[PDB]
């Protein structure tokens, strides 16, 4: 196309000049390829647009001028592609093929900027998996180099936290991953243009990591963060955001009702959506119903009133941090929560008025007695 | 000839990240700099210039005031190469630079690469050329752009900033091409001729 064609020759090409672009063999093998508009990623400015998703064989043309990398298109500059765009080539001994060539070449030749290859490199395999062993060993690595780095780019962790995840994406652990692609977001949230099958497949594989999260509760979360709409729309995203009205409502039926395989693939979530139902009535019960220095809640009926039933509040609201969360205790015989705090929450515009004026109250009065004393 | 203040504004940008002549635009920035700089303390000596950021997504002073080679040592290190403009800003931090100038009865001076595509309002680049015409700055550009930075902001700014040439403006646009700037700028008034006013 344009970009390719007309970018390939014009673009650079000539940034660049007489080089291996716009050579003999050179421009013939994209007009050899195309100029239909499915191309090579161009070269500088418009590779720096092209992805472009027929796989660069330029794959050795972007790899010329990179001896004179030095003196030429200079920056990261290459992973910002390949490394990047041919890492979604997506083979497995692909990667492996020009990961110690990259690695090896802009980290030796070049060098004897590439942590962030580094991260590449080594996070570019973790893709292929091969075995979380290799992975997280030097993953942890990844991260213990990325550790005591200060590295402008989140990129280096919107790498690793993505690889970390990646890592985490084989595996269960979604309160670790879900949070690390999480952090990941956070992580992404300032830069990185994507793709929405990029957007909210991971958003999704996210908003799924929130199931197989699930959770210190959570609840409310990025969910206000546009992974929405995004996620939700539609499919599991129904569920993803039933599921947060499950988060909120804990009807079994309004969502077991809904249930296929994939969510009924962990079916713990029934054991969830109880770990759920309690926690849900509980934090609201929690949050506001005793306002009055909240506590007791203690237990049955108050615990039955998380229409969970009293027998096994003998076990869900009897378990505490043995839910992971609640403190206090049990009085047996007077079926009596003991509680403590481990409740987090929020809302507003109410016992903001009521904040200053006890605060000011002896705050006020206070000056009867703050009259003289130190003064005099 | 020159006592003047004068800054130098590097670009470390879409251009100077990309070699116009050898090695690349930003390193043949570099030597020509000091060619320049040499002359101009060749100029007289206490010919003082400034170095600053123009590059990158942070303007800043690279090296201050000085007058031999603390420069050269301080533009010894690197810059982000493909950074873009702080041009106005830079300028406009040039100025306020000049407005610091050591030992005055030094005018004020500004050598300016163009690495970037140079975006920039004109009434906001003429209020620099005021300001600058204002506070009577001497300012000479160096500029090879796309096309080149021309027909622009540059070309009206000189003029802007004009009301006596070296005194306020003098301008050259890098051509492309064989052309070592300190060999092309060797003609232009950015230096040589007549060097200050």
């Amino acid at each position: 196309m344009f970009n390719n064609h007309e970018i390939d020759t014009i673009l650079s090409t000539l940034r660049m000049e007489a080089d291996p672009s716009l050579h003999p063999l050179f421009e013939q093998f994209e007009k050899f390829y195309e100029e239909k508009l499915w191309f090579q990623l161009s070269e500088s400015l418009t590779k720096f647009f092209d992805d472009a998703k027929s796989t660069p064989l330029r794959l050795r043309l972007y790899d010329n001028f990179v001896s004179k990398f030095y003196d030429k298109i200079n920056q990261l500059s290459v992973v910002k592609y390949l490394l990047a765009s041919l890492k979604d080539s997506k083979d497995f001994d692909e990667s492996l093929k020009y990961l110690d060539d990259l690695k090896a070449q802009f980290q030796e030749l070049d060098s004897k900027d590439g942590i962030l290859l580094i991260d590449s490199e080594i996070a570019r395999t973790y893709l292929l998996k091969n075995d979380l062993v290799k992975a997280r060993d030097l993953l942890d690595d990844l991260e213990k180099t990325l550790d005591k780095k200060d590295s402008i780019p989140l990129r280096i962790t919107n790498s690793f936290y993505s690889t970390n995840s990646q890592y985490f994406k084989f595996k269960n652990d979604f309160n670790s991953f879900y949070y690390t692609s999480l952090l990941y977001l956070s992580t992404l949230e300032p830069s990185t243009s994507i793709t929405l099958a990029e957007r909210q497949q991971l958003a999704y594989d996210l908003s799924i990591s929130a199931l197989l999260g699930d959770k210190i509760y959570n609840f409310g979360e990025l969910l206000h963060h546009p992974i929405m709409e995004t996620i939700v729309n539609d499919s599991n995203y129904d569920w993803l955001f039933q599921l947060l009205n499950a988060l909120t409502v804990g009807d079994f039926d309004k969502f077991d009702s809904l249930i296929k395989v994939q969510i009924s693939k962990i079916p713990i979530l029934a054991q969830h959506e109880s770990f759920l139902r309690q926690k849900i009535c509980l934090m609201t019960l929690i949050e506001t119903v005793f306002v009055k220095n909240i506590r007791m809640l203690s237990f049955e009926d108050i615990s039955k009133a998380t229409h969970l039933p009293k027998d096994n509040v003998e076990h869900l609201v009897m378990r505490a941090i043995s839910l992971g969360l609640l403190k206090g205790s049990i009085d047996q015989v007077n079926e009596l929560v003991t509680i403590s705090w481990v409740q987090p929450r929020i809302i507003s515009g109410d016992q903001i008025t009521k904040m200053k004026d006890r605060l000011v109250e002896w705050n006020d009065q206070v000056e009867k007695l703050g009259k003289k004393m130190e003064a005099r | 000839m020159v006592l003047e203040a004068t800054v130098l504004v590097i670009d470390n940008s879409e251009y100077s990240r990309n070699g116009d002549f050898p090695r690349t635009r930003f390193e043949a920035q570099i030597d020509s700099v000091e060619f320049i700089f040499q002359a101009k303390r060749n100029s007289n000596p206490e010919n003082t210039v400034g170095l600053i950021s123009g590059a990158g997504a942070n303007p800043r002073v690279l090296s201050t005031f000085t007058a031999e080679f603390g420069k050269i040592l301080a533009g010894l290190h690197d810059t982000q190469i493909e950074g873009k403009l702080h041009m106005a800003t830079a300028l406009q931090i040039a100025q306020l630079t000049l407005k610091h100038r050591q030992n005055k009865v030094q005018h004020q001076r500004i050598v300016a690469f163009v690495c970037s595509p140079i975006s920039d309002s004109r009434d906001e680049l003429i209020r620099l050329a005021k300001t600058l015409k204002k506070n009577n700055v001497a300012v000479d550009i160096i500029n090879f752009g796309e096309i080149e930075q021309n027909t622009e902001l540059l070309d009206e700014f000189i003029a802007a900033v004009n009301n006596p040439q070296e005194e306020t403006s003098h301008l050259l646009t890098v051509t492309p091409g064989p052309r070592l700037l300190y060999e092309n700028i060797a003609s232009s008034p950015i230096i040589l001729e007549e060097g200050s006013s």
